[PDB]
């Protein structure tokens, strides 16, 4: 019953580093069970938060 | 629903492993066979490979002959190759269909296994319900426990809603005890009589292994592995005829 | 069993369920090898993440 | 004086047929006796006798069957001494023997394979006819680290040669390339090899291949190099997913990746389109020269993630060439030799550099002009050159004048080419050259006997005797008149099922060197025939492919074969060969063994006619003393 939102991916997928697919994107809140993230790269030093 | 309805659970990595005899009396030097085998339940294509043997003509291996198994709607249930006990793991059930236009509502269930620590129950069991838009994939999450060291099943099953079909995937996966796979060696000996024996005859005891450490409710396994070491030696080839070629 | 020279290099593998001691009689002549190896779980589980 | 000979092939292996031929240069009704007897001593392994004919011009159709012996066996290699006696004199020489009594074929049901399952293996006892025969086997499963942990020894008598044997693989195992080797009894350095995976695995879903829209690669691209991904199901269909592709160079052992290009793409409906830039390439190593990189190659290393995250294809297309030149050319199918005078042709093999046959591509010769020719299919393309007269050594190659591309783009090899050593100085030749066409079973293959003698003594020549040899053995022997006044004379051969893969056509003839003296000038060409079934096995659905077979259902398959044939079927899943594809049995696999294991390596025309049946593999003797030499090993050398 859960789906994470449409704006906040978009916001994403305009930043550097995350990239999420267009046919994510046209998959509104019917169909949203599972979600896929590449990094390009990850912070060893610190960690790096997304929410 | 789920009762009445067979599920898929012979899915083999090669069968067909047979043996024929051409015995049809010859037509220009070919013999037709018409001979009936049962594709398995699994969906994917399948290299069927010949190989005759004549006692005139010789050996002939045929071009490779792929079968394609299709369905419009099925299931396929992705599994690792082992888990660890008392760990969360996770599984995917993907639902793949591939009819052009049509919406599909359909009911997906897993019944419980009793040496598995998932969400289904006896009683209480998974009632989820999906949608899929025509020509596209889904994807189902299962959170399992793993209880008891052993080759388990899996079962799935799905039915379409307002459609005679459905379907079901039977999987096997091995149940590993928690830790570290380790061979501590006890011993190491070597066997030769009349040099380290007494008189011919000879006796050698092997202590116990130690496994202080071991986990417990595991079985352990111990291997005694015997070889013979060759003393290959000297007398090769003797001298080379060059120096024979005057007597 | 019986090792020969044109059946040596083989491996001879005897498998056996229970920590118990062993004992082995050597005769006839020549050499060999014996390794007797636990393959067991040890709980030295660590972290895997 | 009448003249007699021997012909007998250069190895005769135990239990199968031998053929030896025998002339006479003596017409009458003449027994003769050959005698085949151990060696080294005198201890008798068999004895044949047969008259000739007259009228039949005395060809030698006689052939022998060596004994099933038990007491040749350890040391060095053994000998045999076969001999022949017309009634009168004596001709007798010495022939090796091979262990190689014949082929075993292991074929496995899988390649990949997890602890806790069975391993089927059959073994396919074929001999040097590729025929069944029995005998009796000893199998080895060895472990990767490299000790047997089972064998066994069985027996194929009335079995027509399937042996399917299994094996049981432990849940406590050691992961790795597991061997089986097979050998037959009698022969203990036969061994036959078939290394499978044993690893811990789970069936991919679908098929990921990266294919380049130029399959090479060149220096001096302004674009860079593009690579699609075809990302499709098993069954065939269209995926919907992301790929991850990297690159690196294929050194010396060893594997440089590049992290600059880790590329990630949208597979927009089982289609993906990657462009590797020549500035990433070159930021790669810390070489001021781009042309330091030929001679090494790429591979561009995929890894397809579905949309829904479950599966985790890796696929490798290693091996792309980095070639300023996209043609390669080959010497493999060419003789060495060149014959003065008479016109030399080249059997030029012109391919893309890693192997795969060109296509409507032609030759061109530094000094030669207007010459130039087209390949066909298999990718083999033909030539003519007149040679010099005299003892002048000839050293040419084989350049390209290929459209639509530049001059710098022509490859070149120098070639060195020995001139034969004529007895006599006579200037006499031989020819087998033959038209280079698509060879099928069942049509007529227009072979030509090229000659050139002298009109001295060119109309001596009374007739033409051809022997074929396939699989190292005589395959058959025929006679042609040549009437004076003839040059050229075409032998429409049938080409049957027995000529696969290939036939050493040879040929000899008498002569007379100048004063009263025996001579033999004899030569063969090297013929290859498309490879295909020498029976013919096929396999389809009897159905009329209405619809798609659907999971459970039965289908009546259809089988075409021989008669008295043992067909035996393997169903496995093509997600094997995704994960393994390696160590595969094919009809060209079992044409390469029998290639490899053929008596000749060299396509002929030695240095003298022993140099030219040592190529041929045979050997000639008579009581004039002349004589071939032996050889000892299995293997041409090198
Ligand atoms: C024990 O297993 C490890 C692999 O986990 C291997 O490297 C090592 O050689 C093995 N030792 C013995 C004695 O079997």
């Amino acid at each position: 019953g859960f789906a994470p939102d449409t704006d906040d991916l978009k916001q994403l997928a305009n930043g550097v580093d995350r990239y999420i697919s267009k046919y994510e994107l046209d998959k509104a809140f019917s169909d949203r069970n599972t979600l896929i993230i590449y990094l390009d790269k990850v912070s060893h030093s610190e960690d790096d938060c997304l929410a | 629903a789920e009762e009445n309805i067979v599920s898929r659970s012979e899915f083999p990595e090669s069968w067909l492993w047979n043996v024929e005899d051409l015995k049809e009396p010859p037509k220009n030097g070919i013999s037709t066979k018409l001979m009936n085998i049962f594709l398995k339940d699994s969906i994917t294509t399948w290299e069927i490979l010949a190989v005759s043997m004549s006692d005139k003509k010789g050996i002939c291996v045929a071009d490779p002959f792929e079968v394609t198994v299709m369905q419009d709607f099925f299931i396929d249930l992705r599994l690792p190759y082992s888990v660890v006990r008392n760990e969360q793991v996770e599984i995917r059930a993907v639902l793949y269909n591939y009819r052009q236009n049509q919406e599909l509502k359909v009911r997906v269930e897993l019944l419980h296994n009793p040496a598995f620590c998932s969400l289904a129950t006896t009683k209480r069991r998974h009632q989820q319900t999906v949608t899929i838009p025509p020509k596209s994939s889904l994807s189902v999450p299962y959170v399992i426990v793993p209880l008891k060291t052993g080759l388990q099943e899996v079962e799935v099953k799905a039915a379409v809603y307002h459609h005679f079909i459905s379907d079901g995937v039977r999987k096997s996966l091995k149940v590993v005890p928690e830790g570290i796979r380790m061979n501590k060696t006890v011993a190491v000996r070597t066997l030769d009589p009349e040099r380290l024996g007494r008189e011919g005859v000879q006796k050698e005891d092997i202590p116990p292994a130690d496994l202080s450490d071991q986990v417990p409710d595991t079985e352990s396994e111990t291997r005694i592995l015997l070889q013979g070491t060759p003393v290959a030696q000297m007398t090769e080839d003797a001298v080379d005829a060059e120096r024979l070629k005057h007597l | 069993h019986r090792i020969h020279w044109e059946s040596a290099s083989l491996l001879r593998s005897e498998e056996t369920k229970e920590n118990e001691g062993f004992t082995v009689t050597a005769e006839g002549k020549g050499q060999g090898t014996l390794s007797v190896v636990t393959m067991y779980h040890a709980k030295a589980k660590d972290q895997t993440c | 004086s009448p003249m007699y000979s021997i012909i007998t092939p250069n190895i005769l292996r135990l239990e199968s047929e031998e053929t030896m031929v025998l002339e006479a240069h003596a017409q009458g009704d003449v027994p003769v006796t050959v005698t085949v007897h151990d060696f080294p001593g005198k201890k008798v392994l068999s004895s044949e006798k047969t008259v000739l004919t007259p009228a039949t011009n005395h060809m030698g159709n006689v052939t022998f069957t060596i004994p099933a012996n038990r007491e040749f066996k350890k040391g060095r290699n053994k000998f045999v001494t076969v001999q022949a006696t017309f009634g009168t004199q004596v001709v007798e020489k010495v022939v090796l023997v091979s262990l190689q009594s014949g082929y075993l074929f292991i074929q496995t049901d899988k390649t990949i394979y997890t602890p806790g399952s069975t391993v089927l293996y059959r073994i396919f006892t074929v001999n040097h006819k590729l025929l069944p025969v029995g005998r009796t086997v000893m199998v080895n499963i060895e472990n990767p680290e490299g000790i047997p942990v089972k064998q066994d020894s069985l027996s194929s008598q009335n079995q027509l040669g399937v042996l399917p044997l299994s094996w049981d693989i432990p849940e406590l195992v050691n992961m790795g390339q597991w061997k089986i080797r097979a050998y037959y009894e009698n022969s203990p350095q036969q061994v036959f090899s078939t290394e499978f995976e044993v690893k811990e695995y789970v069936l991919p879903s679908f098929e990921v291949i990266v294919e380049p829209t130029e399959k090479f690669y060149y220096i001096y691209n302004e674009k860079g190099l593009e690579v699609t991904i075809t990302a499709r199901f098993l069954y065939g269909k269209k995926v919907e997913g992301t790929a991850f592709v990297i690159f690196g160079i294929q050194d010396g052992e060893q594997r440089i990746s590049l992290p600059e290009s880790l590329k990630r793409i949208p597979i927009e409906d089982g289609s993906g389109e990657v462009v590797l830039s020549r500035k990433v390439l070159l930021d790669g190593v810390q070489n001021p020269r781009a042309e330091d990189l030929v001679g090494k190659s790429l591979y561009v290393s995929a890894t397809v993630i579905l949309h829904s995250g479950s599966d985790m294809v890796q696929a490798e297309r290693s091996g792309i060439p980095i070639v300023t030149s996209p043609y390669q050319i080959h010497f493999t199918k060419t003789p060495k030799y060149f014959k003065p005078g008479m016109p030399f042709d080249l059997m030029v093999f012109v391919t893309n550099p890693d192997g795969s046959p060109a296509y409507r591509v032609p030759v061109a010769v530094q000094g030669e002009d207007t010459v130039q020719s087209l390949t066909q299919g298999d990718g083999v393309a033909k030539l003519s050159i007149n040679t010099h007269p005299s003892q002048k050594p000839l050293s040419i190659t084989v350049r390209t004048k290929k459209q639509e591309l530049s001059e710098a783009e022509q490859a070149t090899r120098t070639m060195q080419a020995l001139p034969y050593s004529t007895v006599g100085n006579s200037n006499n030749y031989l020819h087998l050259s033959v038209l280079r066409t698509e060879l099928r079973p069942g049509e007529t293959l227009n072979v030509n006997f090229l000659l050139r003698m002298d009109r001295a003594h060119e109309a001596k020549i009374r007739y033409y005797t051809y022997l074929i040899m396939n699989k190292g053995r005589l395959l058959k022997a025929g006679r042609q008149v040549r009437e004076p006044g003839q040059d050229l004379v075409v032998l429409p051969l049938s080409i049957t099922t027995d000529f696969i893969p290939s036939f050493r056509l040879v040929a000899y003839y008498t002569l007379i060197g100048a004063s009263g003296q025996r001579e033999v000038v004899a030569d063969s060409v090297w013929v290859d025939v498309k490879d295909s079934c020498v029976g013919s096995l096929v396999v389809k659905s009897g159905q009329s492919e209405d619809r798609q077979p659907v999971p459970g259902q039965q289908m009546t398959l259809k089988i075409e074969g021989d008669h008295g044939a043992r067909v035996v079927l393997v169903a496995v899943d093509k997600g094997v060969f995704v994960l393994n594809k390696k160590n595969k049995l094919t009809q060209s696999k079992i044409w390469d063994v029998v290639e490899k294991a053929d008596i000749g390596c060299t396509p002929g025309s030695g240095k003298d006619y022993a140099g030219v049946f040592s190529d041929a593999g045979l050997t000639f003797t008579s009581s004039s003393g002349q004589q071939t030499a032996q050889r000892a090993e299995l293997q041409c050398p090198q």
